[PDB]
């Protein structure tokens, strides 16, 4: 329904899996995307065409998505979220960017290839309270997943770390498939979007793809009470004092078909 | 003290049982795990039974004392 | 892997499931993509013009006509069986992205006469649902085999962006799993939306089908058938 | 007479228990379960417990006869 149009949504990393996405609400007729990405446009690395290489993805990104709906309002940052000055000016856009100026948006989604970035979102919803879906592809295509974080309620990305973020190694470390990988996760990431926005259906908290067995297992993440982000913590204090605070027509039946 | 720990992206749920000392890191239980099951520890969490996300970053036993035995694995892919 | 560059796939319907579809395996580099479409350009020619775009190394052969009409359907035929990468030799996998059932029944008829794999794809009106399903004739259940009640019962015919995504990624999967012998090709895949809910099968032939060619070709497959831990330093103990 | 027909593209595999004279064409059969399960019959099939796929053009008796009771509804979905 055209309830779509009133609302807004961040899409961080507008690469593989964050392009499809933004083409897909794009279509949709979400009422504003905001895209944040650094990188640009390269012959070497799914959306972008070449005569568009050297263009920073976002720019590229926008010109592509304005003519398939002129319709979708688009603001579009150029720059690197994770440094010190662009965090405060990201936390900023997430808390004043939607589709009023001066309200939130709807919803972030993560679509970045590194655990930094993944954890930089997280630290800024924690801190402002902001729902926000993650998304990920594995390095080998075989694998992806979706989750939803509503900050105090389900878990936050540093609730279950993965191992090099909890033992604090580097990030120091393509196949065939992984355009198609990247428009699945992003297809039932937009999906989720919509079931979420729009209260249709069954939103998950988490939903999994393994492209070799075609398995898609869903789950449900809790918070982890001592879970290392403070915010999130404290997320969970206030949500657990909010809750505590809040047929069968048959055209015809000529043949006596009887419902035992 | 012994884990029972599921590879929650197999469809047929296989699990291990990994008998550990209580002073082990259970960053090295879960690596160890991952191991087993082929899938990259770098990327690997871990949760429990109710789904409660866990930071592996502690002893063994005090996952044991604070979670009992029945943990899953869950990848957390790194690319987008 | 380069593989991928040996291969034909053709595409029938370049709407909003096979035009998805077509720009996956252009992007993976398959050899030459072969897409019929029926409709200032026409749909196919349109497509081909983005594709040939977004990677010139592909070859295209497109079609604008109704492949269900009497002297269309042995062009098709013809198309099928002779244009594969390599001219004289038959496509590696047709896709059907069509929206009816008319043009699936065409090409079920076509590929059951020919013996020629395809892959069928669909998405419901209220994009609610979709699925994806592999017919090698003979072998597994081929489309007339389990006809929807309006097929059956001889009756004429008379959120969608996001589902179409869906449907065209795990086709194009199946696509890639099929032709470079990866994991698990489905059979059969489901898609509902409403409850993320994916369930696969795999569907056999009836023996009684409709489709006489269905029939023969079961008979060959049952004969082809009959013919024949770096470190561990802490102790850690498998139980 | 009877059959236990199976709605596949629910997770919760949700079945009806339909009762119906030997003569009614399966046409019917699979119209009435389609609209018990509120989805479109057009585009419903019928396939058996083994995944033989049923041409629902024959009496119910017929159907019963040369498949027993437990039958089940795919999707044929349409558009593309
Ligand atoms: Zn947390
Ligand atoms: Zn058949």
């Amino acid at each position: 329904y055209e309830k779509i149009r009133t609302f807004a949504v961040a899409i961080v990393g507008v690469g593989g899996v964050g392009s499809v996405t933004a083409e897909m609400l794009t279509r949709c007729g979400i009422g504003k995307l905001l895209l944040f990405d650094y990188d640009k446009v390269e012959l070497a690395n799914l959306f972008f065409q070449p005569h568009q290489a050297g263009l920073s993805k976002v720019q590229a990104a926008e010109h592509t998505l304005r003519n398939i709906n002129p319709d979708v309002l688009f603001e579009v940052h150029n720059y690197n979220i994770t440094t010190v000055e662009n965090f405060q000016h990201f936390m900023d856009r997430i808390s004043n960017g939607g589709l009023e100026e001066g309200k939130p948006v709807d919803l972030v989604l993560s679509c970045v290839d590194n655990f930094e970035a993944r954890m930089t979102i997280n630290t800024a919803c924690n801190e402002l309270g902001q729902t926000w879906m993650e998304s990920g592809v594995s390095e080998n295509a075989v694998s992806g997943h979706i989750q939803l974080i509503i900050p105090g309620e389900s878990a936050c990305f540093a609730c279950a770390p993965p191992l090099v973020v909890a033992a604090n190694i580097d990030e120091k470390t393509c196949a065939a498939s992984l355009p198609t990988t990247m428009g699945v996760v992003a297809g039932i990431l937009v999906q989720n979007v919509l079931k979420f926005l729009l209260n249709f259906g069954t939103v998950s908290f988490y939903l999994g793809y393994n492209a070799m067995q075609d398995f898609f297992p869903t789950m449900s993440m809790k918070p982890n009470p001592q879970c290392d982000d403070r915010n999130c913590r404290k997320q969970q204090e206030e949500y657990k004092k909010k809750v505590a605070a809040l047929e069968i027509i048959h055209e015809d039946n000529e043949w006596g078909i009887e419902l035992v | 003290v012994s884990f029972k720990i599921t590879l929650t992206s197999d469809p047929r749920l296989p699990y291990k049982v990994l008998s550990v000392p209580e002073s082990t890191p259970f960053t090295a239980v879960l690596k160890f795990a991952a191991e087993e099951f082929k899938v990259p520890a770098a990327t690997s969490a871990i949760i429990t039974n109710d789904g409660i996300g866990i930071n592996p970053a502690q002893t063994a036993g005090n996952v044991f004392l604070k979670h009992g035995s029945e943990l899953r694995i869950i990848p957390r892919d790194r690319v987008g």
